[PDB]
């Protein structure tokens, strides 16, 4: 409760990697 | 090359001891070859074999949380080399102390570090962990 | 008839039974129909030590029904 | 991703009749007799087949009312059509009788009565009336029971010719 | 030190990878442990990582050369080595450049299987 | 020299193992062909057992719906070198993860193979020695083990190798719904014109009383259990041809 | 007589084993059949048993040297080649001297395994 009172490199390439997993789920689901 | 004993539980962890980078002192090395070797480390981890020997050496627990009672066996009297060589760690003027400063230090080892150690997830954590033990096979 | 009162399954019933048929065979022919009812199978779970800790959920042998 | 059943690669199905269908007149009856996963006879085509369930025997020729039995240890005839006799013995099972003219005999055991011995069957039912008052407890009575019940049924067989 | 660590790790994962192939070319990868496959999987996709399209070959590789940095070489193989990237297909590290690479060419490599199961689906 | 004869050592060794290999493939395919009797004798015991649970389903309702213990029984085999098939029904159970997966694999590949895989979804495994033939007593043992394990449980799915051909080893699937459930679908299958096929069937096993319900239902699943089995045995067998097949190749190449 | 049999019998029993040691190494012990796993265990017991700690290797060892008889060394195999000693622990032919040096380590490794189960026992 007070940590919430008191208050892009790296993000590329979790994004690219959550799509691919994604793309990988839905062709294993139809 | 053919069940965890008790000689396959110390083999690994002295195998783990082997590694080094520089050389050790006599009184160092004595020390963590005999602590190995009376299944003071059977508890700990083969990982954290490097870590709990640097802190044996470069660091001492029992006066950090203050339960030692020990009178003059301590990792930081280097002048102890030479009395270890002279007397052997299995006498009775060194033995007693030397056992009671091992069982000190695998305790607040044990409980201290190795209880967080295992309690680590986080990515960072985990990435700062692996850094520290890497540091410590090159430190000691 | 008086197995079902103590618990004993139907399944156990009919082990014994053909255990009991395969026993009245002749001598020459239960060799083929022995092994048909001979036990080998077992239950176990690897523990720490590796040792396989043997499971007693159910009976093996007719005997210990 | 969609595994298979088993079932799918038996393509010896069953055979139901529909409700609202003309009657036929069948002579020969299709047995089908099996022991464990392992069948004696395919489709077999008998005059009759009688088996003994846990209520009483039954005497199954072509048109029997669909039915589901519980078998009893005890000796199965089949008379086919010839003039023919081939007896068994079963220790246990289900019949699944069709009105369409077939009989699925699905046993645990199901062995000729010549390959069983008299003797053999004397022996054992003296030693599992000794072990009985022995018996460890109430299960083992009831189990003893139950083996002495089928030597009985055996023994009855035989002598029966 | 980072740089250090990664190296070390890689070359103690490929000479295990080393000592397990001689087991593997005689009796086969199915009797190996289960971490023992893992370690497999990932040095193989450390073996084909390896490998870079250089500018000069573009002839006989026919396909346009990669530079990479050393940072994200350092990067791309630690987070490799963490296993991070077990989903990512094998051969999705053959002939590429950084991790950034490694996942445009699993999306494209995606998006061919996904394209190739609905074609196979709709023939139903 | 000495590297001389450390080659010609190493290759009378490999000329060693060759023969081994050759031999056990020789024992295999005794048994391959004396099994082989399954193959005329079988597809004729699981007939009503079709009717019992033979039915074309989702396979995502059926998993999703539930709430209770899914049981599953993956058969696989005590020794390697088999070939894909472990790997294919680990692969399979893989696809089905679910929080409400519980697993009584079967041989001790299939037992070491999902406890490191799936430690928290693993209770214990059953081990048959390969001595005698594949009885209705193992099935009992596998069926009482598995009920014990989840009474309570959605379902019990049973994974095994089906031998279309000497070179054809598919994976077949029986799935064993709890008794309330199988109730429901037959009460619907009797009264209502749907399910036309096991109309006869249910309204037979209503007539009757629960007891021989009961005793139907288990002795039907024992019976696709020992069906399992059985097919997993000579899939395995042939199976084990082709790993030993390509281990012959992999010595003559060395 | 009884030397040149026992020293042919020792030496056919080793050939033996060597052989079966590729059947092991492929196949595997528990597939060997009952009549070569006690050719295995009696072959595995004779190795162990040829070793010896000598009078002028006890730096190196540091146990005292043994000096066996010839008529001990004899009447040993012979005893071991026929089973007489199929009971006793394998490892209590390793490093030893006769057939009394045998029971006597033997002896020390059953109170030694006693001792640890009572030590687990009580935990
Ligand atoms: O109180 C009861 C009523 C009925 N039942 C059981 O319900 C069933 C009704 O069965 P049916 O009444 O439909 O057939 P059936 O005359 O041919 O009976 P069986 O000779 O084959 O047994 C029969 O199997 C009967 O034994 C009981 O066991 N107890």
């Amino acid at each position: 409760e007070a940590a919430e009172r008191n208050p892009t490199g790296d993000n590329a390439r979790d994004r690219l990697l959550k799509e691919v997993l994604a793309l990988q789920a839905r062709i294993n689901q139809r | 090359a053919d069940v965890q004993t008790i000689p396959m539980i110390r083999g690994a962890r002295f195998v783990a001891l082997f590694n080094q980078k520089q050389p050790s002192y006599f009184m160092n090395a004595i020390v963590s070859l005999y602590a190995c070797l009376n299944g003071y480390l059977d508890d700990v981890k083969v990982q954290y074999v490097k870590f709990y020997e640097y802190l044996l050496v470069h660091r001492d627990l029992g006066i950090m949380y203050g339960t030692a009672k020990n009178k003059f066996f301590y990792m930081y009297v280097q002048e102890l080399n030479y009395l270890i060589r002279f007397f052997t760690l299995n006498s009775p003027i060194l033995h007693g102390e030397l056992e009671e400063m091992l069982k000190q230090h695998t305790h607040l080892f044990l409980q201290h570090y190795q209880s967080k150690m295992n309690a680590i997830k986080s990515e960072k954590d985990v990435k700062a962990l692996k850094n520290l033990l890497y540091s410590c096979k090159r430190a000691v | 008839s008086s197995w079902r009162d103590h618990g004993i399954s139907y399944l156990k019933y009919l082990n014994v039974c053909t255990e009991t048929l395969h026993s009245t065979v002749k001598e020459s022919r239960r060799a083929k129909y022995e092994r048909w009812s001979k036990p080998c199978y077992t239950a176990q779970r690897p523990d720490g030590a590796g040792g396989q800790e043997t499971i007693d959920k159910v009976p093996i042998h007719t005997k210990d029904y | 991703h969609d595994l298979p059943e088993g079932f799918e690669f038996m393509e010896h199905k069953v055979v139901n009749k529909d409700i609202h269908a003309p009657h036929e007149n069948l002579e020969t009856l299709r047995l089908t007799l099996t022991r464990q996963d392992e069948f004696l006879l395919r489709e077999e085509p008998v005059k009759c087949v009688t088996v003994t369930g846990t209520n009483g025997e039954y005497g199954i020729y072509p048109g029997h009312a669909y039915k589901i039995v519980q078998l009893n240890p005890s000796p199965l005839t089949v008379e086919y059509t010839d003039g023919t006799t081939k007896k068994y013995f079963v220790s246990g099972g289900f019949a699944h009788i069709n009105n369409e003219g077939s009989c699925d005999v699905n046993t645990v055991e199901c062995t000729l009565l010549d390959d069983l011995d008299l003797a053999i069957a004397e022996k054992e039912l003296a030693a599992q009336q000794a072990a009985l008052g022995s018996a460890k407890d109430d299960k083992a009575k009831s189990v003893v029971e139950i083996r002495i019940s089928v030597i009985e049924a055996v023994i009855a067989a035989l002598k029966h010719h | 030190v980072d740089h250090y660590n990664v190296a070390q790790d890689v070359v103690q994962m490929l000479t295990k990878y080393r000592e397990l192939q001689d087991i593997i070319a005689v009796l086969g990868i199915d009797e190996l442990s289960e971490e023992d496959k893992l370690i497999v999987d990932r040095a193989r996709k450390l073996v084909k990582f390896l490998s870079q399209p250089f500018q000069v070959a573009e002839v006989f590789t026919g396909m346009t050369g990669h530079y990479v940095q050393l940072d994200d070489t350092i990067d791309s193989f630690s987070g490799l080595l963490m296993g991070t990237y077990d989903q990512v297909p094998e051969m999705a590290f053959y002939m590429v450049g950084g991790i950034n690479s490694v996942l445009e060419k699993a999306k494209k490599m995606a998006e061919e299987a996904a394209e190739l199961e609905k074609m196979r689906r709709a023939r139903v | 020299s000495g590297k001389l004869r450390l080659y010609k050592e190493k290759l009378e060794g490999y000329n060693r193992f060759y023969s081994i290999v050759k031999t056990i493939k020789m024992v295999t395919l005794a048994k391959y062909r004396a099994a082989q009797g399954r193959i005329r004798t079988r597809d004729f015991s699981l007939r009503y057992t079709e009717l019992a649970f033979s039915k074309p389903q989702a396979s995502r309702d059926a998993v999703v719906a539930a709430k209770n213990a899914l049981v599953y029984i993956p058969i696989t085999t005590n020794r390697g070198s088999c070939g894909a098939l472990n790997s294919n029904i680990v692969r399979c159970i893989d696809s089905v993860v679910s929080s409400k997966m519980v697993l009584m694999p079967v041989g001790k590949r299939g037992i070491d193979s999902f406890s490191k895989l799936y430690p928290d979804e693993f209770r214990y495994g059953i081990i048959n020695d390969m001595k005698e033939s594949m009885h209705f007593g193992y099935a009992t043992f596998v069926i009482e083990n598995a009920y014990e394990v989840s009474k309570d449980a959605d379902r019990y799915q049973v994974i095994f190798n089906r031998f279309v051909s000497a070179g054809v080893q598919r994976n077949a699937v029986y799935n064993i719904p709890s008794y309330e459930k199988w109730k429901e679908d037959l009460a619907d299958a009797a009264s209502s014109d749907n399910q036309k096929n096991r109309y006869l069937f249910a309204n037979a096993l209503q007539n009757e009383e629960e007891q021989l319900i009961r005793d139907f239902f288990d002795f039907h699943a024992a019976l696709a259990v020992l069906n399992a089995v059985g097919e997993n045995e000579l899939s395995e067998q042939a199976a084990r041809l082709v790993a030993v097949e390509g281990q012959l190749t992999n010595i003559s190449s060395l």
